[PDB]
């Protein structure tokens, strides 16, 4: 929540990166329920979660 | 500004008797006079511009043979094209035939903006790109 | 009137005193080198001097661009439109040899959170987004650290250095990729979404981050800005040649026997450099080959080229490249050019975020291309193949890095053309 509020508010989908980035820490590597947790809590279509895990390379999907 | 024996013509151009058209194929045929659409698939517009001439469809039944598709309507695959709907709408009753017209759709011109995709508040903001 | 011997800088006028982190790199420290010292002054002169004062610096964008800073900065000298105005500060450093954003970042924060409060003060904004790449984590929190430190102090925040004025600096890190170092993809990386550049029709002045105006500056340009203010553009003017003033960084690597960074004059001669603070090229300066002048993007030259060469930008410009990011790569002799080349490309296209046409195919295809010329199974004809093909999406890609990697292929051509075609012999006759 401190992620999302450095961010204007009505753009919390810019979260995305930095709050995916907090699944990792947690987990290690993040698995699909990480990805669709994190559009939960951001509000952000799945779809959208999963672009930006497979684009950036720090994201290990395995 | 031609003086060739020139007299008054006004009647209605009917060279219908002269087409050697038998009478089944000159009243109950209805052409239609279309400008034909994109075909979907595609977005080339280079098929478009030129008014079209059509006659009805008609029965097309099956061979007893191996099966194609036969048919008695020798009016089925002429097709006409006409640079205006004037020229198109004259040479209909012209050759005696009756007809339907449909004006051309002209897409309407859409404002387009790519400044618009990301937008500081109007929900045109995209999600992706 | 002209310092026609430039180069040899002294430490007076060096920018990052700790550069090496030989000082105390907090707020402590940096507040003993002579930082946030009449930062206050500085803000309550106005907008419109603190931008006349970089125009005279004639500072360039140290980014990748040398663009007149000045000129970039004024763009948000328009009155206010009800949308926000943001700062965003450029930190990706995923440039091949460029490591200086890297130093100053985690050796002398606080200039950099000044050069955002005076920045954004001179463009209107309200906030700066540093986004620093996703590997320099310890970085990033070496830079939240000083953010803490100024916050704390008053410098920044609400009142900002007692001015009345209101900034904010939210260091964004990354995700990993070099693309993100593109401004307009850092826009779209900042806003949540994949890193892919836009189009420019628009420009980040009008429309940008979230919508908001926005400029994204490297790390260097606006980690200088306050000391320009401080020292004036008449002093920063004074050093570097006509239109290449500035003291630019320089982050020296490859076949050197101490490979280093150094806050050099700009304009400097490129032997001259190599041959003090890097050390020269290892075997001497007659075993070099090739050197890389600027970075990855920045086509290579031939030893030739590089006995006598000025560093800036005018100066390889006419020598068939740029300054770029001024990332000096030496090659010495015993480097494969061809495979030091083909491992570019193939970072490139590691790289290329695939949007448009060109970058995504056309990287590809050079990379297959070159990897058979490393081994040689090809045809001289070939070679103009590779030439036309890298034009083809020269300046038809969305971003510049279509064109940051034809470069890389049109540099090793039109000087080691014969290397190719050796090779290429070479395999002909053992496969015979
Ligand atoms: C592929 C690519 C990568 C870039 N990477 C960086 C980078 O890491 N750091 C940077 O400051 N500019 C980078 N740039 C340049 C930016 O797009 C932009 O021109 C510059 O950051 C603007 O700030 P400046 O005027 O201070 O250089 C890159 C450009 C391209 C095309
Ligand atoms: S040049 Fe490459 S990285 Fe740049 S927009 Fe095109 S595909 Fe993406």
């Amino acid at each position: 929540e401190a992620i999302v509020k450095n961010y204007p508010e009505g753009h919390k989908a810019a979260a995305v990166l930095p709050v995916l980035d907090l699944a990792q820490r947690q987990n290690g590597w993040l698995p699909i329920s990480a990805m669709n947790k994190v559009a939960e809590i951001l509000q952000v279509p799945p779809m959208r979660v999963y672009e930006v895990a497979t684009f950036y390379t720090m994201y290990n999907r395995k | 500004t031609q003086d060739t024996q020139l007299i008054a013509v006004d009647e209605k151009l009917d060279i219908t008797t002269l087409t050697g058209v038998p009478e089944e194929h000159i009243k109950t045929r209805k052409v239609r006079i279309f400008v034909p659409a994109r075909n979907n698939m595609q977005s080339g517009v280079n098929n478009t511009k030129k008014w079209k001439m059509e006659f009805d469809t008609r029965e097309r039944w099956e061979n007893p043979l191996m099966g194609w598709s036969s048919t008695a309507d020798p009016l089925s695959n002429l097709v006409l094209t006409f640079s205006t709907k004037e020229d198109a709408v004259a040479f209909a009753e012209k050759n005696g035939w009756s007809f339907d017209v449909e004006e051309r759709k002209v897409p309407k011109p859409k404002s387009k903006s790519y400044g618009a995709n990301f937008s500081w508040n109007k929900r045109t903001r995209v999600s992706t790109k | 009137p002209k310092k026609t011997s430039f180069g040899s800088l002294k430490d007076e006028d060096r920018i990052f005193t700790n550069l090496y982190g030989r000082h105390d790199w907090r707020l402590k420290g940096a507040q003993s080198r002579g930082d946030w010292y009449k930062t206050k002054e500085i803000l309550l002169k106005g907008p419109d001097w603190i931008l006349g004062e970089v125009k005279t610096s004639g500072l360039r964008g140290r980014g990748g661009a040398g663009f007149p800073t000045g000129l970039k900065w004024s763009f948000m000298n328009k009155p206010s439109d009800g949308r926000p105005k943001y700062l965003v500060v450029n930190a990706d450093e995923g440039e091949p040899g460029t490591c200086k954003d890297r130093e100053i970042i985690r050796h002398d924060p606080h200039k950099l959170v000044e050069g955002c409060l005076v920045g954004g003060r001179a463009m209107g904004a309200r906030a700066a987004y540093i986004y620093i790449r996703g590997e320099f984590y310890n970085e990033a929190s070496n830079l939240q650290v000083a953010i803490r430190e100024a916050y704390e102090a008053g410098l920044i925040g609400k009142n900002a250095c007692g001015s009345g004025y209101d900034f904010d600096v939210f260091v964004v890190r990354g995700a990993g990729a070099y693309i993100c170092g593109e401004e307009t993809a850092l826009i779209e990386s900042i806003e949540g979404k994949q890193g892919k550049p836009r189009l420019k029709p628009p420009f980040p002045a009008d429309v940008g981050v979230f919508g908001c105006p926005t400029t994204v500056a490297n790390v260097e340009t606006v980690a200088v800005s306050p000391t320009i203010c401080r020292r004036g553009g008449a002093w920063f003017a004074s050093f570097g040649r006509e239109r290449n003033s500035g003291t630019k960084l320089f982050n020296i690597s490859g076949h050197v026997n101490h490979p280093c960074t150094v806050e050099e004059e700009m304009s400097v001669p490129l032997k001259e450099l190599i041959e003090k603070h890097a050390g020269g090229v290892i075997g001497g300066w007659d075993n070099l080959l090739a050197v890389i002048p600027g970075g990855s993007s920045t086509p290579l030259i031939p030893k030739s080229v590089c006995e006598t060469v000025l560093m800036d930008f005018d100066a390889l410009v006419q020598a068939q490249t740029g300054l770029g990011t001024a990332a000096v790569i030496v090659m010495d002799r015993s480097t494969d050019i061809v495979k030091a080349i083909a491992r570019l490309i193939e970072f490139y296209k590691h790289e290329s975020c695939g949007q448009c046409t060109p970058c995504r195919e056309g990287v590809d295809w050079m990379n297959k291309v070159m990897a058979r010329f490393v081994k040689g199974d090809a045809r001289p004809a070939e070679i103009d193949s590779l030439w036309e093909i890298s034009k083809q999406i020269e300046g038809h890609t969305i971003c510049a890095l279509g064109d940051g990697a034809a470069w890389p292929v049109q540099g090793l051509i039109r000087h080691f053309r014969p290397e190719l075609e050796e090779r290429m012999q070479q395999f002909a006759l053992q496969h015979q």
